[PDB]
RNA sequence: ACGAUUAGC
RNA sequence: AUCGU
């Protein structure tokens, strides 16, 4: 009840009870700021739990052994963990830690790692080294959380104190059990109580910036810090998603069993496919009904043209024909003592026989119940376990099938009986078609591809300088300036004047290490190659790009669920056309010099021979190299620059790679390691992986398959499908589509035999295909069943964050950004919208205050950041959806939605002004907004959230020689420099400063210098300046909004009739969205999902496909469109395009094209800084932008909404102005008609032009 | 003229939308499970 | 209105 | 004499 | 990765 007493107004504010104001928000934020952890645990103890919330806790979590019997010292004086269960028992042991703690000062009941053991390990003791390695590794495991966990627990308590929430659409309260039924939260309380014991302190551990402190007690172990985060994640997911209690109890049982085992991370890795394999892989054993989408994707295939044609009922014969997954599931449940959970899951799964919403929600809950944490282990062990495996080639290429060496490459004669002939042919044709194809010789293309890898990020520069100084060649050093000295930009500046002959030695340097953790998967090591080593591998990635662009059917999709090929999964998961999931295990170590690289280098080498003689490639001169090709005689065979590139890359690939490992968690554990695995983190990795996958699948389907099969039906199936029609590969993973015939779906036995054939075929050249045939589809970690997406909640943890090194965390605005990212991730995953909004506001308030004086962010800043608001100004609660556009458009949308009530509310209490405003009328909006801090929050939200360590003082002439070095590196070909100088000349002649900052190639070194300086630690003065900036912004008073927002508010709209449905209301398209989730369900049904990949659709809008790194294509196109709208001569556009580096004829033609053509709304929108929000990109927004937003009013022309024939670009801005309002409001998306513009179309266009003449 | 956003205002659009969906000829006769005689 | 939404001379006289 | 070192997209 | 110790 203390939560109620200390937070009364805040719950009523954020639960739709009363109005949502700023003073209550700030008081609640202050109370969050001053709230001790022990008080949090007391309030936790005040919870009156019930039964159904209690699950027995084994007594063996607390009583654990020590760490000495788990580690040892091998030869070469290295520290590593001995294994007890196979070769994967190399994770953190669950042993006790108490005997390694010395009490910290200023508080007795907490301690950290003792400095005595640290010193005794530093000077060379063995047991001390083991103890400190264990302590540091446990510290790293415990340090995998965004913020102190008590903040999240208290925010959940505050949010859930409100109880059930009313639903405006469903017209009833939501039936979700309260906190008294929260099993994980009760487990958290019990564990904390048992660990704390008689000691007054109750927190098992406290998480600081750098390092954490352990509360010493005999019951404390190393498995507690991940367990607590796991339970809190489960509790938050239960509260914000309506998870049923049984599945959450099963998940908590699994988590406790994992904690009680020998190793938490190892056990949770061994049991990571319990829920997905018992539930997702076993439903619909017997069907009687349901609806599935009747997708059909057109014969143009590389463009991914998908069409949706209604929904068809499910027949009984569309049951689960895949082989049963019972034996291995039962065996796994019996092995690890989880038989009860597996039996419960299997019994519960069989009770769902109809493809309604409930089964999909049950699947979503089951997949969400898995444990999502970032697994961690010592780098010297992941290096020793990942980079020592080698491929197993059972039928290698015969020795007689090669020829004499062309330098270090032997061409493979086409008379071979091996399967590598087809791979060699495909790569040879790809290389030839590249070399003949002419865009690879324009200097701009070479400059772009040379600047691809030049990035403000580490690239192992120390090894580069050591290797290059090993030949007594000296490179310049820069001292006194604040740029980072361990980045690839520094290497590029150092390698400016040097020719290729001197820098060719550094190609064989030893790469440094890298590491990053991942959810429910072993951490991946990454080797960044130095700048010349990126350079030397350009033809490989280029011909791989050609293969992946023309020869095969594949995609190179983006990171988020919005930018992905969702339609393909929906099509491949429909019942008539079942699909097969093909995955390659450990593809990094797969390809080596024995088979794959050996074929590929020769194919590339003689692919380019007869197309490019001379004409040196980027920074690599052509050279001479002999060959013993034919019988005995040897020639000199002059080669091009690309072939010298290939020779150097071939020696690098033939010898192997040297991998320096100098970790920090284990002292005295530095060494080197030679490995044969293909490097990860290189430019060419994913492209060649996908190309090889496609080529090998194609050759299997063509030649190898029929040569090793007997049955007629399987042969008929294999002759029917090809990779150009049904096979989509991206990197390691892949997906194959089997389409349905006239007689239903293809027989399962033929598919099983074909999969056995694939498994046999893959082992010939050292591949182990991980093939799953379960009736569902998996691709890029997306799960589909019967044409319905399923978001994996556990893969996106709420409190988790991966950290490899022991670096301290970023300041408070960074955690603000992280909370906003958490909210957006919750949006994409489809949670319970009301509860999720309330909890997001709770976290918002919790993390909104920080001392230095105190600094606070007024709620309105967070609203500007995109978080929707519940109930303000006395309006109806739960009135705005989260499809609100972020940014200015978003403010306009909600303000224009609620304006006629805002004015009434303002006037009703002491805000009256005689002056009349066209937007707000006679209400003193200025004083009200200044008092409400709305201006203050709106302006403060725009300030940068990172210290302005860029621009720090630097001694002169040193920055000058630095910038000169980058300028020389960027532009080695004189003709491109001539183009840039011309572009500047006609820009001075014609541009005349119409646009303030036109992008150009000369400013790339400045941007690179700023970026390289940015990646550095910020001094205390930079943080002080940041806090002073925030304080000054808060204290200041603002007269009015930004120009864009004031211009937007001049537009009025009207909403008459709702759209007709675009999707059947009985068709489950995605999990989590259903009648229980009113807003997303209605939004998707009224608008419709996007049935086209967003990547290509967004790509077709850009004028220029790609530009040099350090410049933005959006910036270039925005400058071009500003120079069109603000009247300017064509010559100005020609000068701008020349400054970008385009050739004079092409620049002239493109400027002439741009002058007169019209372009779709997206590009025109960019002119005023507007883009489609990342939230909308999961829906079919294009049709709404085209048709369902009409600029002509419903009652004809009003003579006031008269857009002139000039400035016709206003239509796109009006389209987003209407669409933001159409999408912000809850319920059905409604057709929206333009009503009135106050100042007139020409006046509003003049306002936009006078803003364009800025920036 | 000055139309705000209201719960009843959302409800009327919801009713119009659902009526428009229900008045679809295919939806009017579509069924997910067969009756006792269509199976025969 | 919200609750409704929830629920959903002498001579002349002579 | 030791020390806040990293991919690609 | 030397002035932090």
């Amino acid at each position: 009840s203390m939560i109620l007493t200390q937070f009364g107004p805040f719950i009523e504010s954020i639960s739709g009870i009363t109005d949502q104001s700023n003073d209550v928000f700030e008081n609640a934020a202050k109370a969050f700021s001053m709230f001790t952890r022990s008080d949090v645990y007391k309030a936790l103890d005040e919870i009156p739990f019930s039964e159904d919330a209690m699950l027995p806790i084994p007594p063996t979590i607390y009583t654990k052994p020590s760490h000495d019997s788990y580690y040892y010292i091998d030869a070469l004086n290295r520290v590593r963990r001995k294994t007890y269960q196979g070769p994967d028992d190399v994770y953190v042991p669950n042993c006790s830690i108490v005997e390694l703690l010395e009490p910290h000062e200023t508080l007795t009941s907490y301690g950290r790692l003792s400095e005595a053991i640290e010193n005794r390990a530093k000077d060379g003791d063995s047991q001390a080294r083991i103890a400190t390695t264990y302590g540091r590794i446990a510290e790293s495991q415990a340090r995998q959380i965004k913020a102190p966990l008590e903040k999240f627990v208290l925010a959940l308590l505050v949010a859930e104190a409100g109880g059930s929430l009313y639903d405006p659409v469903l017209q009833k309260y939501d039936e979700i059990p309260g906190l008294s039924h929260n099993c994980p939260l009760w487990c958290f309380r019990e564990i904390c109580r048992h660990i704390s014991g008689p000691l007054p302190d109750r927190a098992p551990y406290l998480y600081l910036s750098a390092g954490v402190f352990w509360l010493m007690s005999p019951r404390m172990t190393s498995a507690i810090p991940p367990l607590l985060s796991d339970l809190v994640n489960l509790a938050i997911l239960q509260q914000t998603a309506g998870l049923d209690p049984s599945l959450v109890r099963l998940g908590v049982q699994i988590c406790l069993h994992a904690a009680a085992s020998s190793s938490y991370a190892w056990f949770i890795l061994k049991t990571k496919s319990i829920f997905p394999q018992n539930t997702l892989h076993s439903m619909y054993e017997s069907l009687e009904g349901g609806y599935c989408p009747n997708l059909e994707w057109l014969e143009p295939r590389s463009d991914y043209k998908f069409m949706y044609m209604g929904a068809m009922p499910l027949s009984t014969k569309y049951a689960r024909s895949a082989p049963s997954n019972d034996k291995k599931a039962r065996e796994l449940g019996e092995k690890y003592g989880l038989s009860s959970v597996v039996s419960e899951l299997r019994r519960r799964t069989k009770t769902y026989s109809k493809h309604d919403f409930t089964s999909v929600r049950y699947i979503r809950d089951a997949m969400a119940c898995t444990s999502g944490i970032f697994l961690v282990r010592t780098p010297t062990e992941t290096v020793l376990q990942e980079y020592t495996q080698s491929p197993e080639i059972k039928v290698p290429i015969p020795q007689k099938d090669w020829t004499g060496p062309i330098g270090e490459i032997r061409i493979l004669k086409d008379t071979t009986s091996s399967i590598a002939r087809y791979l060699y042919r495909t790569w040879y044709l790809a290389a030839a078609r590249m070399a003949a194809q002419p865009r690879t010789w324009d200097p701009l293309f070479q400059a772009i591809m040379r600047s691809q890898y030049v990035t403000a990020r580490g690239g192992s520069g120390a090894t580069l300088r050591e290797s290059l100084y090993a030949i007594n060649v000296s490179l310049p050093d820069f001292k006194g300036l604040p740029v980072k000295a361990a980045t690839k930009i520094f290497q590029a500046a150092q390698l400016a004047n040097l020719p290729f002959s001197h820098t060719s030695v550094a190609i064989l340097a030893d790469t440094s290490m890298g590491l990053r953790n991942q959810v429910q998967r072993r951490p991946r090591s990454i080797m960044p190659l130095n700048v010349p080593q990126q350079q030397v591998s350009a033809p490989h990635t280029l011909t791989a790009d050609y293969i992946n662009y023309h020869m095969n059917l594949s995609t190179t999709s983006g990171s988020a669920v919005i930018e992905k090929v969702i339609p393909l999964g929906v099509y491949a998961s429909s019942p008539p056309n079942q699909s097969i999931n093909i995955d390659i295990s450990a593809c990094d170590a797969s390809i080596t010099w024995d088979f794959f690289l050996s074929v590929i280098m020769a194919a590339i080498h003689e692919g380019v021979a007869s197309s490019s003689i001379g004409k040196p490639f980027m920074g690599v001169p052509a050279s001479i190299v002999n060959d013993e090709s034919v019988v005995g005689v040897r020639a000199a065979r002059p080669i091009s620059g690309m072939q010298n590139m290939i020779q150097h890359l071939s020696k690098l690939y033939k010898r192997g790679f040297s991998y320096r490992v100098n970790d920090s968690f284990s002292p005295g554990n530095d060494f080197t390691h030679m490995t044969t695995t293909f490097p990860s983190g290189s430019t060419a990795t994913s492209t060649e992986h996908t190309a090889n996958n496609s080529t090998m699948m194609e050759t299997f389907l063509t030649v190898w398959g029929p040569e090793h099969t007997d049955d007629p039906d399987v042969l008929r199936l294999m002759k029917s499908l090809t990779i150009q029609r049904n096979y989509v590969c991206q990197g390691d993973d892949g997906l194959m589509i089997i389409d349905g015939n006239t007689a239903g779906k293809v027989n399962s036995e033929t598919i099983q035999k074909m999969l056995e054939l694939i498994s046999k075929y893959g082992e010939e050249f050292g591949w182990k295909y991980d093939i799953a045939y379960d009736g569902t589809a998996e691709y890029l970690k997306l799960y589909f069943i019967f044409g319905c997406r399923i978001p994996n909640l556990s893969r996106h943890p709420i409190v988790g964050k991966e950290r490899a090194n022991s670096s301290a965390e970023e300041p408070w605005p960074a955690i603000l950004d992280q909370i906003m990212g958490i909210f957006f991730n919750g949006v994409h995953d489809g949670l319970q919208w009301q509860r999720w909004i309330r909890y997001s506001w709770a976290l918002c308030c919790a993390f909104s205050r920080q001392r230095t004086g105190y600094l606070q962010y007024p709620m309105w800043s967070f609203v500007y950041w995109g978080l929707p608001l519940v109930k303000v100004f006395g309006s109806d609660p739960w009135i705005f959806s989260w499809y609100m556009p972020t940014g200015d458009l978003g403010m306009y949308s909600w303000i224009s939605l609620i304006r006629p009530l805002m004015t009434r509310w303002m006037v009703a209490n002491g805000y009256v002004t005689d002056k009349c405003s066209p937007v707000f009328g006679n209400a003193d909006y200025r004083k009200c907004f200044n008092e409400l801090k709305l201006y203050q929050g709106y302006y403060m939200a725009q300030l940068p959230r990172n210290p302005k360590k860029s621009g720090r003082a630097a001694p002169r002439e040193v920055r000058e020689q630095f910038t000169q070095a980058l300028s020389d590196y960027l532009m080695q070909n004189p003709e491109l420099k001539s183009r840039v100088l011309r572009g500047r000349s006609e820009w001075e002649k014609y541009g005349a400063g119409i646009i303030h900052n036109p992008p150009s190639l000369f400013d790339v070194p400045h941007k690179w210098y700023q970026g390289a300086q940015e990646a550095a630690t910020a001094t205390r003065e930079e943080l002080a300046e940041m806090d002073e900036t925030l304080m000054r912004a808060r204290k200041h008073s603002y007269s009015s909004f930004s120009k864009l927002l004031e211009a937007y508010l001049l537009v009025k709209w009207r909403m008459c009739e709702a759209r007709e449905p675009s999707v059947d209301l009985r068709l489950p398209l995605c999990a989590g969205i259903d009648p229980l989730n009113s807003d997303p369900f209605l939004k998707m049904v009224s608008v419709g999902p996007m049935l086209q990949s967003t990547r290509k659709y967004f790509a077709q809008t850009l004028f220029m496909a790609k530009t040099v790194s350090g410049l933005d294509v959006n910036a270039i196109d925005s400058a071009l469109l500003r120079l069109r709208t603000l009247g300017a001569d064509k010559k100005a556009l020609t000068a701008q395009l020349l400054m970008v580096g385009l050739q004079e004829s092409e620049a002239d033609a493109l400027a002439g094209k741009i002058m007169l053509q019209d372009v779709n709304t997206v590009q025109l929108a960019r002119v005023v800084n507007l883009a489609v929000p990342d939230t909308w990109m999961s829906l079919d927004f294009d049709t709404m932008f085209k048709h369902h937003v009409k600029l002509l009013p419903k009652d004809g022309r009003h003579l006031n909404t008269d857009i002139p024939p000039r400035m016709g670009w206003l239509r796109a801005i009006l389209r987003f102005l209407g669409a933001g309002m159409a999408m912000t409001a809850t319920g059905v998306a409604v057709d929206i008609y333009l009503e009135d513009i106050h100042g007139g179309g020409r006046s509003l266009g003049q306002r936009f032009m006078t803003w364009m003449r800025q920036e | 003229g000055n139309m705000t956003l209201t719960s009843s205002e959302i409800q009327r659009h919801i009713t119009e939308f659902i009526s428009s969906w229900q008045n679809h000829p295919i939806v009017q006769v579509s069924a997910d499970v067969e009756n006792r005689k269509t199976a025969q | 209105a919200h609750v409704a939404s929830h629920g959903l001379n002498r001579k002349t006289a002579q």
